[PDB]
């Protein structure tokens, strides 16, 4: 630990991950949540690009602070270190991705069918391993943990079709 | 052993050693 | 490069130190003592502190567990925290080091249980020291002087055993010449050398598996911890169980393992050289002072020596006086006058002589137990070992019992040759080797107590005592008090004995059931509730607890240095002359040793009364004891 020292920094990525997830789920200013609807459109293979409006994040922060709840400065953290927050947003989106309501109809892009095949295959592997370990008869949370540790899935990096981009703050609002 | 420990955790392990006890003919 | 986790642990330990102000107070005491000794001269007490691991575990379980199981990463932060606290505290214008005490749980081990799965952990090994390398100083920084430029240069040095963490191995070559190329001369006395000693701890024979070869582990002690113990001691060496070397993995069988020393605790065990000191609280000193005022203090103490044994009150008084001892006198010309009293018990079997010896072994601060012939003349005194690594000297029983007691049992079975070598130790209190080209005079200031049955099994009244004892006249002379006891068949006395024995055997320890077997306690005391005991096998005096008696003896021996008075001198002289010039077929020969033992017994009684001077009553009591020993008179 002496070769690679450590530094404490004001940023806490776990709290910011929670803030990102909450912002994605519960932003309504622009009926339903804006980004949830965008993710639904992505799932139906309509939109290939998710545009994270930083003005939305700023308004979310202002709403949270105005009501008194403490919300960390997500916009400033994004501006200071943008590269990491790309992957943070990408993983938060990948967790909250809904399921398609319109299946493959022989006219879908080959990328989409390959992604669907990979997703179904890794789900099948996970379920099969769960069934085997359950049948071994040695809570389902521990079973899920052991099967996800013991299986080699297609990583989530290879099952996402959308692209992630950030829109800078409008000068007039800021 | 890993499987059993994780399963029974509900209310890392080193490489286990095998001990072989036999009753066969002794040279 | 600064590390954040290091600073966090430092802050946590500073908070711990501020929480328990005892350590801060102790640091202040260390610093004020050093400053005072500096001011007195216009013993410097070492830069160390003791940390109660129990207190730390209460304060922060994470930090306690970290020190216990990950010491290389947790100890240096705590040491740095202590150093910073000392620097901040030392408002008045060499880092401090830690020492640990408390319960180590599963890490309290012995050199047999010290397996590799305890490596790199703080362990508390206990055993017997068997080898101590002579203290060889280690060079940590060398200061050099350059003649041409006229300036002093230094280089720091380090090795694996110095640092708990594995600093990057850098070759340490000696700076022969300066960067500009000028010649460099070493400047001793400016260079910093630190001490270094390797000691080997072996499993204690008291708990080693009988009949099997022992197991040993090396301990590297540095700085203040060196020369803390000697071979034959019992130690509790707590330290990090480091593992060193390449393990043979580097292309040149296992890894070399040793314990880096943090603390050394010499442990007192029966018949070992380590003395058993005790802490005297102000409450205890006050109790001792108050109890010393009573006129019957001698009787009260004497009754408490052996409550189990019925009677033998004069023997118990003599034993108590032995425990107090006398004052040894050293004169300008070099003559040394014995200040220790020796007691010999001769009597019928089952007279509780061995019981009294065992109690003396069990209650004295420093006592050594020997049998008749198991400890030969080589075993007693000392003799050259002729060790090949050359002609070392090994201290026998009596040398190891300096300022202590030797409890010899079955004195009659001793070889004549064995008892030849005991005369000098008895009288001159020295052991002269004068052997194999080694001329040495070891100091053996020991008090000898021995028990020995008469040659005819039971003491013979028809025969004279000279026939029964069969000991050389010189040996009997050297013994101050020669008690001749008997097993006399008397109805009243014997039935009282039976009453006492049956009372003793009907005892149930407070934390025990009826049929619950009594569990043996090793009781390895460490060399560093009421006064009276309610339980009494003999019923109505006030009997004191044995630990309180030990505290009383420890106080009296150190504090009080009695001196004779003319009033006591007249009584002693009269008694001595009466004994010498009156014939009453005394058990022992009467010589000037009788005068000397009268003086010593008076001094011992004076010490019991905590008197700065010897008074008339002490002389009378000593004369009464001597007359009881020789004539048998009792008033
Ligand atoms: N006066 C006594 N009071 C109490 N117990 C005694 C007395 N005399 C002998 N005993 C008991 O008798 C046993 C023999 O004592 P011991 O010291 O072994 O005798 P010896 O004098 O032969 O060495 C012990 O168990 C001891 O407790
Ligand atoms: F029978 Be005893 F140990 F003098
Ligand atoms: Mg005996």
């Amino acid at each position: 630990s002496a070769a690679l020292p450590s530094i404490q920094l004001p940023v806490d990525y776990n709290n910011l991950f929670n803030e990102i997830t909450d912002f994605l789920v519960t932003f309504k200013q622009d009926k339903g949540p804006k980004y949830m609807a965008m993710l639904q459109k992505v799932a139906n293979r309509e939109l290939n690009s998710v545009i994270i409006d930083l003005d939305d994040i700023l308004q979310y922060q202002n709403e949270k602070f105005l009501q008194g709840t403490q919300a960390d400065d997500l916009v400033s953290a994004i501006q200071q270190n943008a590269n990491h927050f790309t992957e943070l947003f990408c993983r938060a989106i990948d967790n909250n991705m809904p399921l398609p309501t319109k299946e493959i109809d022989y006219k879908d892009d080959v990328l989409d069918v390959i992604l669907n095949q990979r997703r179904l295959r890794n789900e099948r592997m996970l379920s099969d391993r769960t069934n085997e370990i359950r049948s071994e008869n040695l809570m389902n949370d521990a079973l899920r943990e052991v099967v996800e540790d013991e299986t080699e899935l297609f990583p989530p990096n290879l099952t996402r079709r959308y692209f992630l981009y950030f829109k800078p703050l409008s000068q007039n609002c800021a | 052993a890993k499987r059993i420990s994780i399963l029974s955790r509900a209310q890392s392990l080193p490489t286990f050693q095998l001990i072989l006890n036999s009753n066969a003919n002794q040279i | 490069a600064p590390d954040a986790v290091f600073g966090d642990r430092v802050r946590r330990f500073q908070e711990f130190l501020d929480t328990f102000t005892s350590y801060r107070d102790s640091v202040r005491s260390i610093q004020v003592y050093n400053s005072n000794n500096a001011a007195n001269y216009n013993n410097i007490l070492p830069h160390r502190i003791i940390i109660s691991l129990d207190d730390l575990r209460e304060f922060d379980r994470s930090f306690w567990s970290g020190i216990l199981v990950e010491p290389a990463y947790f100890i240096p932060p705590a040491e740095k925290a202590l150093t910073d606290l000392a620097d901040s505290m030392d408002d008045v214008p060499h880092p401090w080091k830690l020492s640990f005490k408390g319960s180590f749980g599963a890490h309290a081990l012995s050199p047999r249980t010290l397996t590799a799965q305890h490596l790199n952990k703080l362990v508390s090994v206990e055993g017997i020291v068997t080898k101590t390398s002579l203290v060889r100083p280690k060079l940590i920084r060398s200061v050099h002087y350059a003649a041409k430029t006229g300036r002093f240069h230094y280089r720091d040095y380090t090795d694996a055993t110095t640092t708990l963490t594995t600093r990057i191995p850098t070759p340490a070559i000696y700076p022969t010449e300066d960067t500009e190329g000028n010649k460099l001369t070493t400047e001793y006395g400016y260079s910093t050398f630190i001490d270094h000693q390797r000691i080997t701890v072996q499993e204690m024979p008291e708990m080693a598996p009988a009949g099997q070869l022992p197991r040993s582990i090396d301990v590297i002690l540095d700085d203040d911890l060196v020369d803390k113990t000697k071979p034959g001691d019992r130690v509790n060496v707590v330290g990090v169980f480091k593992s060193l070397g390449a393990g043979g993995m580097n292309q040149s069988i296992g890894f070399k393992t040793l314990i880096l020393g943090n603390t050394v605790y010499p442990l007192h065990a029966r018949s070992t050289g380590v003395a058993a000191r005790q802490m005297l609280t102000d409450f205890d000193i006050r109790n001792i002072n108050k109890l010393s005022k009573k006129k019957d203090i001698f009787d009260i103490l004497s009754q408490s020596l052996a409550p189990s044994i019925y009677g033998h009150d004069h023997i118990k008084k003599a034993i108590l006086l032995m425990l107090m001892g006398g004052v040894e006198k050293n004169l300008e010309n070099g003559s040394h006058l014995r200040g220790d009293i020796n007691i010999l018990m001769v009597g019928d079997p089952s007279t509780a002589k061995s019981q009294l010896l065992r109690f003396v072994l069990n209650t004295a601060s420093l006592a050594i137990a020997t049998t008749g012939r198991g400890s030969s003349g080589v075993g007693l005194t000392a003799a050259v070992t002729t060790d090949r690594e050359e002609r070392r000297l090994e201290a026998g029983a009596m040398v190891l019992a300096d300022r202590g007691v030797v409890c010899i049992d079955e004195f009659d079975k001793m070889t004549d040759v064995d008892r030849v070598a005991i005369h000098e130790v008895m009288e001159q209190q020295t052991v002269t080797i004068a052997k194999a080209g080694i001329h040495t005079t070891l100091n053996a200031r020991c008090s000898v107590i021995a028990a020995a049955n008469p040659v005819f099994g039971q003491y013979d009244v028809n025969r004279d005592p000279h026939q029964n004892i069969a000991l050389p006249d010189s040996l009997l002379s050297r013994f101050d008090l020669l008690f001749v006891v008997t097993d006399d068949i008397n109805e009243i006395r014997d039935r009282s004995i039976s009453e006492h024995v049956l009372r003793t055997h009907r005892y149930l320890p407070p934390g025990y059931l009826e049929g619950e077997p009594v569990r043996e306690r090793l009781n390895l005391s460490l060399a560093v509730d009421h006064v009276f005991e309610k339980f009494n096998p003999l019923l109505i005096p006030k009997l004191v607890t044995i630990p309180f008696l030990r505290k009383y003896v420890q106080y009296a021996k150190e504090r009080v240095i009695p001196q004779l008075t003319q009033e006591a001198i007249n009584v002693i002289v009269k008694n001595y002359t009466d004994l010498r010039n009156d014939d009453n077929t005394k058990k022992s020969p009467i010589t000037a040793r009788t005068l000397e033992t009268l003086i010593r017994l008076a001094t011992a009684h004076a010490k019991v009364r905590l008197s700065k001077t010897v008074n008339k009553v002490d002389a009378k009591v000593a004369a009464n004891l001597l007359r009881f020993a020789l004539l048998g008179e009792d008033i």
